């Protein structure tokens, strides 16, 4: 005797020793990315090509 | 104005260019079955879960 068995219920595992089908379908995907930047450019100039007389000493 | 006493010529320049930036991103896709290990005072459920997969060499 295997005990009471439901008639219309779907066949499910209920006790120790019962079998069950596992459909292994795994799809995992993780990603991450980052960046940082900094820039600085500086140019400066001053030139006196021709200096008038009253400015010579300066 | 004789003897180039007032003749003069000057030039000058100043330049500055700074810039910066940053960016971050992250994606995650998958499915995981977790278990409830606590029920809070308002009915919210604390859930924890772990999946371990070993394929060949790790």
């Amino acid at each position: 005797n295997y005990g009471y068995q439901p008639l219309f219920e779907d066949r499910r595992p209920r006790n120790i020793g019962d079998t069950l089908t596992i459909v292994l379908q795994e799809n995992v995907s993780a990603s991450k990315s980052s960046s940082a930047n900094a820039s600085r450019d500086g140019k400066t100039s001053f030139g006196f090509d021709t200096v008038p007389r009253y400015l010579q000493g300066l | 104005f004789g003897n180039s006493r007032a003749d003069m010529e000057a030039s000058g320049g100043n330049s500055f260019n700074g810039k910066g930036g940053a960016n971050a991103s992250n994606t995650f896709s998958g499915t995981l079955t977790v278990t409830v290990d606590q029920v809070l005072a308002n009915g919210n459920l604390h859930v924890v879960g772990e999946k371990q997969i070993a394929i060949n060499q790790g």
